[PDB]
């Protein structure tokens, strides 16, 4: 009957919106358009350095802190010399130094999401110049290869220590005395043990605030490191388009799919949520046995070392 | 009657008509808006580019390699006749055709030569693809290249100061003994250069004696906390430093990196010589600037071809 | 995060 | 002479559409501007000079809230 | 140099 007002009235509260938000963000399909165009510029020149390379080398980051390696930089280590001299980024400051940095997050500038060879050989920034001094005292966002590393836990008793820091300064610190990637024929399993940890064994003793199915199935120990290219995942399904690995960000020994996450996408304040995500996800530099699917942070290291 | 009129508040068939396109716009937009991004990210890739670079040709010294090519005097890994982790070297390559290979360097004052034996040996501070860049090959690495076989090394003391001119003094049959017997050098004789020879000794008057210690041929290396110097104790230390000691010194490239150079009896520490001296060439109170000691293979000071 |  | 009132509902509901259809857009956004966000940031160790933003979610996430009322009318 |  007089539902006919809903032509002078409720519809004065649809176009007018539909066309404010509608232009609103018009205005986002543009910034955010532009912005694109103004540092894919500032792109034309990519960035450079100077590591001068210092004298004191070394089998490794430890043999390096046992012949004066005091200071915490770009080192040269040289494992097996049956092998080349590949440039690494050594802690020797907490936890009695000779940790070698194998992958490190601070910040965007590298793009974790790639492939099978870029996992397996590197990428990233392995350090910058300390920019008042020659060499490179402070460390960039990076993956030290993983056949450099399968090789180094193959140096017996290899021991990493995963870090990390949320936003708001609190911190914690997990770790694994027994660790070990194998080579590149097991598609790099991964075997971790003797955890110890104030960060929640998330590698292992999976999802903590979870339950049986579900939690187990985030496991990474015993998986086989994937990437989008190489679906080594623990997801089993015929969909090419859902797999571990062409979400959550990155490359990982996934298990259907993740307590941790280091080597997501980088997300800025921590906070993030699904409706963010580019496949809703929770994809990004997460722990969860200690912050929870919904919580990336700001600094993501590992460093290992011998014994 | 007229209220048939609605006919005119039938707008919004264009009211949301015309605004619906700017809807259907943005969604192709984006499509657009994609590759607008999947390019830039390929090109993220990359990391920044670094400076200094390893070239491949090795052999044993610098002069091995440069020899089977070369020409850059930058950084290449050498492996000592008989030795193990070929290390990082920084050599100096000429145009006649032969590659010298440095253990010093000073500069800057940024590596301090304070360290500690074990850090004199494996040697320490950080080397670089130029050259501008303190540092010590380290005691250790320069001995199994000066004994790989020993055929006749030599060491060329080059200098400068905070004036101009610089200089250069030479010595042949050179050599660095074994950790072993210690860090002591061992060559023959002083060898040209208006550069001076503060290696045999200098009178400084304060008694005739005062240059029968401050030789520093034949004197084995006596870091800060390891001396087998010829004092009653460890020469190094009281004016800081790791240097081949005596009783004490005549000649510092390991030394207070003085500003300006000259020090006085202000800047002593414990109270005696400590800086960038060197007798034969200036006193000691005036620091040298620069400084750096480089090998070679001894059939070059008059290699001819 | 796992999968349903 | 019929009147003709269907018309109109055919319109509103026409409208209707384009409500499920911008959910879509905001959002679609709502993770565009973040996959630039996170990718801009990727060039840091590659690129020169880079850009220093912000992004405002509680502009979206307002700019939605404001939508998820205008529903109802039958 | 020299010394005591
Ligand atoms: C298993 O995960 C699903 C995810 O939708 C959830 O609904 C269910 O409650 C979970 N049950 C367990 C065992 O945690
Ligand atoms: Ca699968
Ligand atoms: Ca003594």
């Amino acid at each position: 009957l007089y539902i006919d007002e809903t032509v002078n009235s409720n519809i004065p509260t649809n176009l007018r919106v539909l066309r404010s938000i509608l232009e609103n963000l018009r205005s986002k399909i543009q910034k955010l358009e532009s912005d694109v165009s103004a540092q894919m510029e500032y792109c034309r020149t990519p960035c450079t350095v100077s590591c001068n390379i210092p004298v004191v080398s070394g089998k490794e980051c430890e043999e390096i802190i046992r012949k004066g390696g005091e200071t915490s930089e770009m080192y040269l280590i040289q494992p097996d010399s049956s092998v080349k001299p590949y440039r690494v980024y050594c802690d020797m400051n907490t936890e009695n130094g000779g940790w070698t940095v194998i992958q490190n997050r601070q910040d965007g500038s590298v793009d974790f999401g790639r492939k099978w060879d870029p996992y397996k050989q590197g990428f990233g920034n392995v350090a910058t110049n300390t920019d008042g001094k020659n060499y490179c005292g402070l460390p960039g966002e990076y993956w030290l290869g993983n056949d450099k590393i399968s090789q180094l836990t193959r140096m017996g008793p290899t021991e990493l220590l995963i870090e990390m820091e949320d936003w708001k300064g609190d911190k914690v610190k997990a770790h694994y005395g027994g660790f070990t990637v194998q080579n590149e024929a097991n598609k790099y399993q991964i075997s971790v043990n003797k955890y110890r940890g104030t960060a929640g064994n998330a590698l292992m003793d999976g999802a903590s605030q979870l339950m049986g199915e579900n939690r187990t199935m985030t496991i990474h120990n015993g998986m086989f490191f994937s990437t989008y290219d190489r679906d080594n995942d623990g997801w089993l399904t015929s969909d090419p388009r859902k797999q571990c690995s062409k979400e959550d960000g990155g490359g990982w020994w996934y298990n259907r799919c993740h307590a941790a996450n280091p080597n997501g996408r980088y997300y800025w304040g921590g906070q993030y949520t699904w409706d963010m995500a580019k496949h809703g996800t929770d994809d990004g530099v997460v722990w969860m046995n200690w912050k929870g699917s919904w919580y990336s942070m700001r600094k993501m290291s590992m460093k290992i070392r011998p014994f | 009657e007229i209220m048939k009129y609605e006919a005119s508040i039938l707008t919004h068939d264009s009211s949301i008509r015309y605004l619906q396109e700017i809807y259907n716009s943005n969604n192709q937009k984006i499509v657009n808006l994609k590759e607008k991004v999947a390019q830039l990210e390929a090109q993220c890739q990359e990391p920044c580019k670094d400076t200094v670079q390893i070239h491949d040709i090795t052999g044993k010294d610098c002069q091995d390699i440069a020899n089977k090519g070369a020409k850059q005097s930058g950084l290449y890994f050498i492996k000592p006749l008989k030795a193990n982790q070929q290390f990082l070297v920084y050599c100096e390559i000429d145009g006649s055709g032969n590659g010298w290979t440095v253990f010093q360097k000073r500069l800057d004052g940024s590596v301090d030569f304070k360290k500690n034996w074990i850090q004199y040996k494996e040697g320490f501070g950080h080397l670089s693809p130029t050259g501008t860049t303190e540092f010590w090959l380290g005691n250790e690495k320069i001995h199994l290249i000066s004994t790989q076989s020993a055929i006749p090394y030599a060491l060329r003391v080059e200098l400068e100061d905070w004036n101009g001119r610089t200089s250069t003094a030479d010595y042949a049959m050179f050599k660095v003994g074994p950790e072993a017997d210690k860090y002591r050098l061992t060559y023959a004789y002083f060898a040209g250069g208006d550069a001076g020879d503060a290696f045999d000794g200098f009178d400084f008057g304060d008694d005739p004696s005062d240059k029968f210690f401050t030789s520093h041929n034949g004197m084995q290396f006596s870091t800060w906390d390891n001396d087998n110097d010829k004092f009653e104790g460890n020469c190094a230390e009281q004016d800081g430093s790791g240097w081949w000691m005596n009783k004490c010194h005549a000649g510092h490239l390991n030394g207070v990196y003085y500003q300006g150079g000259t020090y006085s009896k202000a800047s002593t520490p414990n109270g005696y010589d400590n800086g960038i001296i060197w007798a034969t060439w200036k006193t000691r109170w005036y620091s040298m600037k620069k400084t750096t000691m480089k090998i070679i293979p001894f059939n070059r000071l008059t290699i001819g071809e | 995060g796992p999968r349903p | 002479i019929e009147v003709l009132k269907r018309k109109v509902i055919e319109k509103v509901q026409h409208i209707q559409l384009l409500q499920k259809n911008v959910r879509a857009q905001l959002v679609d956004m709502k993770r565009l501007e973040v996959d630039i966000d996170i990718k801009i940031r990727s060039c840091r160790g590659s690129c020169s000079r880079a850009l220093a933003r912000e992004v405002d979610l509680k502009d979206y996430e307002d700019q939605q809230k404001q939508l998820e009322q205008v529903i109802a009318k039958d």
